[PDB]
């Protein structure tokens, strides 16, 4: 019903190691189970339990510097804020111990704008606001 | 201030009140101390209440304001009630420099009161010219400072420091003489404030309560029959004028079950409510009229999208009690009765004094929720005059804008789920015979049903 | 306290009670001493019982509370029962400084009683101004201390020290005079507490027992017919109101087998139980009504997931005895009868007074276990109003949440193995004709079977 | 006079924001009641007095001289430590008291050394602010909690050298602030000093804030340390 | 915000073994972790650590000579320069010990321009400029 509840991608600000990142196209982050399946002798359905949690992120954008190449495989943090405009509420998520799986050293095509895409893993998250 | 961090631990005891609060309530509080002749709009916080209207339980003001604010009313409008004879405590200080003492300062209570507000004045040890001025409240210190012996500085500090909220100092005459040493002098020249509570004083207060609009009026938990009748006529006059006030009352402890049932049947008003059962909370008793304060407060807090039919009241014990057939008889008579259904008290049903209906009217309007809902609609549609009457034309364009605005209000009202379906259109039958200035419209609505009765058929 | 180890041996005699306890029981105890006018919630521990309600066996309070707590009830709710004429023992101390003695202290029993509570006061040898105050209970010392001769300190220590639980001292008048020396003065001005036990006093106690909800009511083991009838009407009224109370009773010793059978057939109530056999335990006799206290306690302790058909009762002998055909006749009449099947007593069957059934009803409901099970379901579903009635809508979403919650309760109930299969759905037949506010549902269940009869066919 | 002057000095510093924990000691002339009254006279959070002299390497140290070592050990423990029953190097102390009298003295707020075994041991980690009142809590009347609160107030107060006058007052800046403060608390939690914590915006006050002002709040729960242990014997 | 920060593919010059390559369509280079996952008994999230780093490149273009066929599987270097025009800044990346995984001997279609696509691995990288 309420039009105002929907949140657009334009209400997004990303901070990589405390400095705002402006030239990003999309971002993803998931906190995934290693779900443990259990089968019992007296019971005829599988029982699922929570396993170890791992974080995975991807982060696609437009290249304007060699920030990620300098950044290397050092650990960093990602603070992601998604705000509402019609309402004043906002969500803020801090991904901790983020680390790149691979360095986007070179990615260019003949007549397109140079884009940068990275992926990696993070240990845990803090839901700062909501 | 200056730039920088300022880390300051605050004790956990100083918690602010809740956030889920709504509605506005009136309260002619019989305060021993407080603001006389004016209505004060207390917020959710209990702190302004005790700071402005004492901390004492026997004070009707503090006790019933605490009830109302535990009723979770967003804004509680308090008016102090005192008798005409009730006045400010007053004392005069004097000097001892001359052989004959003379008045140089008058200490009067900031507002009318006759509480145990004492004063003590002595010489200052640090400076000879300075004097120590101290104020006591029931043998509890309120203010303490050392100020120069000059009357100007003494009056300035007394009227300036916020701990002097219970007193004003005014310079009788210009002087720098050393004051007299007086110990524990009580301010006198007034009355209690809870004593000599009279009908004319309420009628003044009701006229002072005509300043603002209220979701409900509570009478400050006084079960006098004359006062109930006067407030009943007051709210009836207001409703005839168009101001909708929901009056809440309560019977005395002497009334038996038949007497309270007859009292409720005596009231046949849509916007009058009576509580026929006293309650106990924190081991302190509340008569049914005092409990009506909390009942009204919870009714206003629920407002719309809520009801108090079986709400979990904070009270931990009630009286008297009845069987299901007797509760049925009492509800048919139109009495609100609390019940101790579990470890906490629960209301029996959300009923008003207008349970006694007749065939020409419907049964749905004999409930507090429907009265508040109809009153809220009549007000909200009636709030559409500040840009709308005398400022719009009476052609098809103007009428269509009118219907659009009213439909907008109903649609936003439907957004909270209060209504299942509605209609708003022109009243063509009457509009055909209308005068040029008159505009006639009609509306329909269907309130969403709320489960009250649930029957389970068991098998084995 | 101060940091460190504090090794303190405790004697092995001070063992706490067991842990496998459940359920709640009511007890209108006829206590010579104890708390009058209020219900006390004793835990599993026997220590609060004897500390609050005497140690004496002849006291119905201690005897029957001991029975109930050996019945392994988790919470035992005791209400002292005394006659109106029964009052507090009272005495007044006096001084001897003046020629004519005058009252300065009143020693009143903390609660109403007329037991052999004696006082003795003498001079203190260590300090002349001090006096030794001593209290005796049946020639057994309770309190002993030396306090200054000032009446204020004497009253303070008497009302402060916990060994003065049987007395309150109140200062008659301000004085520091030396008290009179009195030896073994009994507090008087009251009655026993087990004497003049009257119907109106029970009816008051039953109204005081309406405070809380009980798995069962026991009548405190009094076999008076009028009292049984009054409590029967009380529990019937409560069941009509919706409060389910399982009443337990017992016949007298005079009744023969035919008389007790007729008495049981006279009771045709689902939630009334009678014991028709007296018992002996620790060589002390218990009449069938007194034994009904333990029977009710064990029934409540088992509650659900249990029964007392052939439970191993602590009693070591019973009376009277019957043949198998005669036991069959007695059970058909609806009498609970204990039997001495081995060295320890064992119940014959878990039967209530409603054995006499009729065709329109089923046979399964004539057993205590099924009554407790149906009562527990009706309560537990009936406990779903504190967030549920007046706070939910009457649409498909709300009804589905209702059915989800009820199914959740049944599924958790099935988790203990109490039920083999269940169903909970909307009652469509009635719901079609329902009013907008009404919600109608139905449920089915199948209790798990429990072995009672076992037949072995031998060969050789 | 020197104690009073240093007391006013540390009070001025605390009002300025500089947290100094003052340590002192009574004279030898004071009896048990006199030293108890002296301790109750001090009702400051960050003032400590030693009411018992000590002997070490056969050389005497008056309670004020022993306060030097007491302060030194308190500072050495700092955080993640306390001196409630620390093994002090001193081999003899004076005067001595019974358990009820030690209770009375501690309630008065006196630090007293005791010769519990061949080496001296402190009785409890108490400051002059044992005399508390209802509007405040009881936990702050101990030296460890004073040092812990002072360390937090300083460490958060150390975040101005890159932070005040150098950051914006928008959502990005405030979130960086909360991230830094949470980082400090998380590293503090890493030593086990805290069991749980919270750091968020103080919305109630921040709604009424001026444009320049930034308001935040924090919670913490110090990890419990065994002090009292009771054993029930049987045979 | 700033239009000038974006970098187009047209601002690209590639040097294969020190000689400029002009007929290239796109280039890729990544420096990938062999990320090590750690699970601990007392902890309920996976710990990730940096493993050995490997470089992988791909390089698509238009065939004008048999340069890569002659080049064989010998080690070579790739210097990649991405310049800004509106700004004077530029990035330069040197991939070292580059080696082809396969030789593009033949790749032709009926009516299309003959294209050449190669892939390979490199040991490390030098971020010469940025």
């Amino acid at each position: 019903i309420e039009e105002a509840s929907f949140l657009n991608g334009s209400d997004v600000v990303i901070l990589i190691d405390g400095v705002e990142e402006l030239y990003m196209e999309e971002i993803k982050a998931d906190f995934e189970q290693d779900e443990q399946s259990i089968k019992l002798l007296g019971c005829q359905n599988e029982i699922s339990r929570v396993g170890t949690t791992k974080g995975s992120f991807s982060l696609n954008g437009y290249k304007t510097d060699s920030k990620f190449a300098k950044l290397g495989f050092r650990s960093f943090e990602i603070i992601y804020n998604l705000s509402n405009s019609e309402t004043l509420g906002y969500e803020s998520i801090r991904l901790k111990n983020c680390r790149l799986k691979k360095l986007p050293l070179i990615n260019s095509k003949a007549g397109e704008i140079v884009k940068i895409e990275v992926e990696g893993s993070f240990r845990g998250y803090d839901l700062l606001n909501e | 201030e200056i730039p920088g961090f300022y880390n300051r631990f605050k004790t956990q005891a100083e918690k602010s009140t809740n956030t889920g609060l709504k509605g506005r309530l009136a309260m002619p509080i019989r305060a021993n101390w407080g603001d006389v002749g004016k209505v004060v709009t207390i917020k959710n916080d209990l702190r302004q209440l005790k700071n402005l209207f004492g901390d004492d339980m026997n004070y009707s003001a503090f006790k019933l304001g605490k009830l109302a604010l535990l009723g979770n009313v967003k804004e509680l409008l308090l008016y102090r009630l005192v008798d005409g004879n009730q006045k400010k405590g007053t004392l005069t200080l004097k000097d001892t420099t001359e052989n004959s003492a003379k008045d140089v300062i008058k200490l009067e209570t900031k507002y009318p009161t006759a509480r145990n507000f004492n004063v003590t004045i002595k010489s200052n040890l640090v400076d000879s010219d300075k004097k120590d001025f101290i104020f006591f409240e029931n043998t509890k210190q309120l203010f303490s400072s050392s100020i120069k012996g000059t009357i100007d500085e003494i009056v300035l500090e007394i009227n300036s420091n916020l701990d002097n909220e219970y007193v004003i100092a005014t310079k009788v005459a210009d002087s720098d003489t050393i004051l007299a040493n007086v110990v524990n002098q009580a301010l006198e020249g007034g009355n209690d404030g809870c004593t000599s509570i009279t009908n004319e004083s309420y009628l003044k207060a009701l006229e002072e309560f005509e300043r603002y609009s209220f979701d409900s009026f509570v009478l400050d938990g006084v079960a006098d029959e004359a006062l109930q009748e006067t407030t009943k006529a007051w709210v009836a006059k207001n409703k005839e004028l168009g101001k909708d006030i929901l009056l809440f009352l309560g019977g005395k402890t002497e009334d038996n079950i038949k007497q309270i049932n007859d009292k409720s049947k005596s009231f046949n008003d849509e916007n009058i409510v009576n509580v026929g059962s006293s309650a106990y909370y924190e081991n302190i008793k509340y008569t049914p009229s005092e409990v009506a304060v909390y009942i009204a407060a919870l009714s206003v807090s629920k407002g719309i999208t809520g009801s108090i039919c079986n709400a979990k009241t904070i009270f931990e014990e009630v009286e008297p009690r009845l069987s299901q057939s007797e509760v049925k008889e009492c509800l048919k008579s139109g009495t609100l009765v609390l019940d101790f259904d579990d470890g906490d008290v629960i209301i029996v049903d959300d009923v008003n004094t207008f349970k006694k209906y007749v065939d020409d009217k419907n049964e749905a309007m004999g409930y507090i929720s429907n009265i508040m809902f109809i009153n809220t609609i009549n007000k909200d549609t009636s709030l559409k005059r500040k840009e709308f009457v005398g400022k719009i034309f009476n052609d098809a364009t103007g009428q269509t804008t009118v219907i659009c605005a009213l439909k907008k209000y109903f649609e936003e009202l439907m957004s909270q789920g209060i209504i299942s379906e509605f209609n708003v259109d022109i009243d063509t039958e009457l509009q055909a015979t209308a005068k040029a200035d008159e505009f006639y419209w009609k509306w329909d609505a269907v309130k969403v049903d709320v489960m009250k009765k649930i029957y389970g058929t068991g098998y084995l």
